[PDB]
Order: structure tokens, then C-alpha cells, then sequence
């Protein structure tokens, strides 16, 4: 999708 | 003589006048703090009407000698130490259902302003940006996104959050919420996805919107740790309480690009300025000055209800005759 | 050799390249008018791709010698004399279904910006207005209105108007429309009130929104006569075509207070400026520069479809192989 | 309601 994965998960 | 009821942080009582004239003596203090309140009011006042601009700690409350009732003209009551007021015997009331749809309408406006860039495009056009070719349409409106298929995350599915959820469906938002206090079933009745942890909401939402009251456990809910759990280039909307978001963490996130844009009606320190505080010119920020609730009808509506709550206190029984008491358990 | 297809009013063909590489010679003119088009293109070109920034009259069209197909990258085709192109044997196509929901989302943003004053409150806050007391909240946000019970009037219930109608229901708008070309039944299927005349819509609507294509009979639809038929303090939204509203009449109405506020994405003369034209600083005006359609997905979507329409023209039969031809009757 | 009658009807 448009947004990417969180910086730290 | 008749009981004294004072408006603590205001100057206008025109709407309350016809409801209290015969049962109470009406005065006002126009005070930002408990310091500006006249000595007489602290001694004599039985009733109090207030907004959000004045905080009442335990210190302030035990200066009042005759105070028995505080009514907040509006929804949130975080600025009133409700536990402490209960210990002293002061009933605290609010007006919860006056500007529910006003707030949800302003919230949806904020969401859409971030997605469609309506405010920033107007700002660009104000500042003499010339847009001729299709190339420069795409350039000035760079970042404008398609709504259908996007995930809107709601933190706190109360009155406002519920109204936001219903409106969000129509745009094609995939709507999920996080609310650790609501019992099982609300998600099925309204046809919404529900997640059990704050991180789960943050992990899945492209746009995060705040609709929970400020309490003991949620101060700085969006901090340095939790901001990282949000998606890369996510939107943040906050029309709940300013004390819920770390403005230093938000600023840093906005500059770096981890949060693509933010829309704020509430801030940590009010009144808000684009010159004062941690949000000192962070890019892609839209701010309104605590005006999401406002409409003439809503303003009159809550003032009349608040005035009626005062009258119920003086004529009837505390806390029985009261309608919207929020500290029955502390009395 | 292979047929020449030119982009008339643009410079970018990166999205169309992979679809046309083997069937057509791709060039571009980056022209505002037919004057800037190279002599070669007028002689050789069989295909043409264009946007809204260039108008094609009958004069312009009969300079083309080999032109057989024009494809408009986008919805509206008022800037193309479709009747005249049919006489000469030039098929005209559009891309109708690429930015339907994008436009409806921007329109709803415009409606809400007028009702909740989100843009103007942000503008106020940008310009150093300090808002402390509740009194000055009501003052700076004066005119903010409750949505539920208000009547939204839609002129033209096509693709966009229909999507606006569905979204408007969720906010509590009472939705009625005027569309003299749709057959009986659409109002019942969608659950909307319908009126038979333009004046009837104008008489009943608190907020008027425009969603009809510019044609022979609707130029200056909102003029000096029809503006008077609008309610006192009504809102106007126009994301359809600029040639539909008399800007001189609108300006006068906005200053006097007969129209409380207007939101425009389209204008009579584009590019728009707050310094140039009849809207030269009229109060309560929000403007965006023809960007209601925009999103990266929509932009790519329509360009690929447009490129496919070109390919269908060169390989297959005119006007059979074509998908979205709008002048079959004029050929 | 909020809005008034048209200037000329
Ligand atoms: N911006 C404005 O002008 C304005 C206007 C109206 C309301 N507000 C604020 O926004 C809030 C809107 O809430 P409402 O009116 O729907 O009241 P509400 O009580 O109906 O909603 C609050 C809900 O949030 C939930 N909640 C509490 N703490 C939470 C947390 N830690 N995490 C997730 N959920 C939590 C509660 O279970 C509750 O159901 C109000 O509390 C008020 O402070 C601001
Ligand atoms: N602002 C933008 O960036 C942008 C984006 C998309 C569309 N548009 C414009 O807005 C319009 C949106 O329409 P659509 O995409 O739904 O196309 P559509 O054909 O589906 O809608 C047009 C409808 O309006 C009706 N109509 C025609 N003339 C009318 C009149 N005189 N009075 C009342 N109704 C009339 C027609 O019956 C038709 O059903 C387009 O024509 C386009 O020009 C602009």
C-alpha cells in the first residue's frame, strides 16, 4: 500500500 | 439571600440568566487561574460553572468553603481533579452530548484536509503559486492520496469516535478501533474491526485519530516509543486532548517524514502559537484553536443544560437530582 | 514508419511509453494553444493526447490533416469541439472513471471547510491570532454551523454527484438533486429527494454543489438572475467547471453577504490568482487550483487507460474498438 | 433554520 512498515516493530 | 453561582473562566452569562435568575445569584470571575478569583467567591459560592481554560487542582478546591457543585460547560473534565472534589463533597458534572456531531464533522474535515491537501493548496494559492500545466498540479498537490482501501485507526470509540467511524465508512475507509474499556460486542453491532492493543492499532492504521478522554494512564499516549510503532508516512489527527501527544516527538517525526502530516485542534499548552512551543514550524501541520466543538446551536445547547444542572443542584438533592454527574463514586 | 501520436499540452509521457512504444511514435508539444504546435505535428499526427489546458475549436481541428483520434486524459471534454471533430472524422474519447471518488472526497472536504471553518481557522492561526477565552473561540469561529438537518443541493447527479450524495448522508445532510437528463427512478434507488427545476433546488438548499459537465445550455448557470434565487447566506461549492459560475456575480454576492462562503477548485480563467479577475479579494473564499481529481493512483490510472484507447484506435477499428468515445453520433 | 429566504422569489 501507500504507507510503509513502522521504523521499529 | 440566594446561593451564589459563579462562572470561573468566562464573562458571558446571557444564556444562563433566564434559567437561574430566581434561584441563584449570578457572578463571573473571568479568571485564568484560581489566583484571580475574588475572595468573596471562594467564601460564598455554592455553585460553579467553568470551561477548559482553568485547571482545578486539590489546592484550588479546598479554598472554596461553600462549594457543593461544579458543572463543566462542555465534554471533557480532565482539568478538574474529580477524585479530590469528591473527598471534599463537591459534585462534578459535565455536558457530554452537545457537540458530538460538530466534533465528528470537524475531525472528518481534518482527516480529509490531510488526504486531499485542501488547506495547503489554498495556502499555496494565497502565497502566489502559479499552477498552469498538469505537471505543476501534480507537484503542488504532491502527496494527495486515494482514500478507498486505506485504514483509519480510532483510539477511543466513545460518542465522537463512533460518529467518526460511521462517517468514515462512506469514504471507503477500512475502520478499526482500540478501546480497552468497552465490553465485547460493540465492534459487531457497528460492523467495525477491533484490536486489543495500542501497538496493534498503530501497526495497521494509515491514519490515526484520537477520541479518548485524558486520564491517569494515557498522558503522552503518543510518545517517543509509540510514535515509532506508527506506519511510515502515517497521518495523525487529534481533536481529543493535547496532553495525549508528545509535541516534541511529533515535531521530530514530522520533520524526518515518519509522520506525513498532522491535524491538531487540541495542544499541550493552550492558546497555541506557530512561534511558541515544540511544534515551532514543523512541516505539514494543520492547526485549529480548540474549535472542533463549536456551532451556535451547540454552544447554546450546552450552556442551557449546564444552567439546568445548576438549578437541579440548588432545588433538589445532591447527587440524586443531578443528570450528568461524573464523580458519584468519589462522594 | 509508424503513426505519430502527440501529447499536445504536456511534457511527460513516461506512463504512456510502455503501452505505445511498438505501435506509435511518441512526441510532445507542451503547448498552451494551437499556435505553439510544430508544423510537422499538424501534418503527420494521427493520434492526440490532451488535458484541460488547451482548447480545440473548429479552426484548430481543421489544421490537422491526418488526425483521426483525440483522447482526453481526464473526465470533462468541454474544451474540445466534439461536434466539429465528428464532421472532420476525428473520434473523441475521454477517461470518465479514474478520479470519481478523489473528486467526491475533495468536494466533501470543501463542503466541510465552509461549515466547520477548518481552513480559515488555520489561516487565522497562521497570522498570529491569539485565542484564549471561550468568547474568542466563538468569535474567530463565528459562522461555524451544525450540519444535521441542513439541505445539500446537488446540480448534476452523475458519477461524482452520486458519490457526493452517498457521503453526504452520513453527516446528516438532507440531500436533494436537480438533473434534467436522468430518467425517472434514480432518486428512489438511491433514496434522495429530487426537484424538477433549477430554481427549486436553489430555493431549498443551504449548500449548493456543482457536478454537471459544461455544455451548450449551462454556461453561466449561476448568474446575476439565478444567484438571487439562492438562499440568504448559502454556501457554494464548484468542483465541476469554472464556466458554470459568473465570477462577477459571485464576488458581489460574497461581499454583500448573500452567499456566506464559496469553495472553488475550478474557475472561469485558469490558472487562478487572488490578484487577477473578478474574484479579486472577495471575503470568505476558498480556492484550490484544479486539484480535486489528483492522486498518484488516479493520475497513473487515467494515463494508462488513455494510452490504451490510443492503441485500440491504431490497431483496431474507429469507432468500434474504442471504449469511451463521446462523439459516435457526430461521425 | 440557519439560512433565510432568497432575495427575490
Ligand atoms: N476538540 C474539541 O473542541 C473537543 C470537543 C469535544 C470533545 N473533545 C474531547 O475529545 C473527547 C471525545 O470523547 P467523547 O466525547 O466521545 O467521550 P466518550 O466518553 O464517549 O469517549 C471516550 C472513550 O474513550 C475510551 N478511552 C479512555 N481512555 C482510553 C485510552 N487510554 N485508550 C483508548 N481508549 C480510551 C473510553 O472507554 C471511552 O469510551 C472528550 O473526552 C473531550 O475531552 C474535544
Ligand atoms: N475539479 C476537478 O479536478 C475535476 C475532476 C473530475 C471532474 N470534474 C468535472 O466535474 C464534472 C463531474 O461530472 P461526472 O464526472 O460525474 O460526469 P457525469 O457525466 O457522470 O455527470 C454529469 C451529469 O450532470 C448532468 N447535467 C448535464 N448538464 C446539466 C445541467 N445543465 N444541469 C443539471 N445537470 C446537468 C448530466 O445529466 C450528467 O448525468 C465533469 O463533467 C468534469 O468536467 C472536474
Amino acid at each position: 500500500r501507500r504507507t510503509g512498515a513502522p521504523p521499529a516493530l | 439571600p440566594r446561593p451564589l453561582v459563579a462562572l470561573l473562566d468566562g464573562r458571558d452569562c446571557t444564556v444562563e440568566m433566564p434559567i437561574l435568575k430566581d434561584v441563584a445569584t449570578v457572578a463571573f470571575c473571568d479568571a485564568q487561574s484560581t489566583q484571580e478569583i475574588h475572595e468573596k467567591v471562594l467564601n460564598e459560592a455554592v455553585g460553579a460553572l467553568m470551561y477548559h481554560t482553568i485547571t482545578l487542582t486539590r489546592e484550588d478546591l479546598e479554598k472554596f468553603k461553600a462549594l457543593r457543585i461544579i458543572v463543566r460547560i462542555g465534554s471533557g473534565f480532565d482539568n478538574i481533579d474529580i477524585k479530590s472534589a469528591g473527598d471534599l463533597g463537591i459534585a462534578v458534572c459535565n455536558v457530554p452530548a452537545a457537540s458530538v456531531e460538530e466534533t465528528a464533522d470537524s475531525t472528518l474535515c481534518h482527516i480529509l484536509n490531510l488526504y486531499r491537501r485542501t488547506t495547503w493548496l489554498h495556502q499555496a494559492l494565497r502565497e502566489g503559486t502559479r499552477v498552469q500545466s498538469v505537471e505543476q498540479i501534480r507537484e503542488v498537490a504532491s502527496g494527495a492520496a486515494r482514500i478507498r482501501g486505506e485504514t483509519l485507526g480510532i483510539i477511543g470509540l466513545g460518542r465522537v469516535g463512533q460518529a467518526v467511524a460511521l462517517r468514515a465508512k462512506a469514504f471507503g475507509f477500512n475502520v478499526l478501533f482500540y478501546d480497552p474499556y468497552l465490553s465485547d460486542g460493540i465492534e459487531r453491532a457497528l460492523g467495525l474491526q477491533r484490536v486489543s492493543t495500542l501497538q496493534d492499532l498503530l501497526f495497521h492504521s494509515d491514519c490515526v485519530t484520537l477520541h479518548c478522554g485524558l486520564n491517569e494512564h494515557n498522558h503522552h499516549l503518543i510518545n517517543d516509543f509509540t510514535v515509532k510503532q506508527m506506519r511510515q508516512g502515517a497521518f495523525l489527527v487529534n481533536t481529543a486532548r493535547g496532553g495525549l501527544v508528545d509535541e516534541k516527538a511529533l515535531a521530530q517525526a514530522l520533520k524526518e517524514g515518519r509522520i506525513r502530516g498532522a491535524a491538531l485542534d487540541v495542544h499541550e499548552s493552550e492558546p497555541f502559537s506557530f512561534s511558541q512551543g515544540p511544534l515551532k514550524d514543523a512541516p505539514n501541520l494543520i492547526c485549529t484553536p480548540h474549535a472542533a466543538w463549536y456551532s451556535e446551536q451547540a454552544s447554546i445547547e450546552m450552556r442551557e443544560e449546564a444552567a439546568r444542572e445548576i438549578r437541579r443542584a440548588i432545588t433538589g438533592r445532591i447527587p440524586d437530582s443531578l443528570k450528568n454527574c461524573v464523580n458519584k463514586d468519589h462522594l
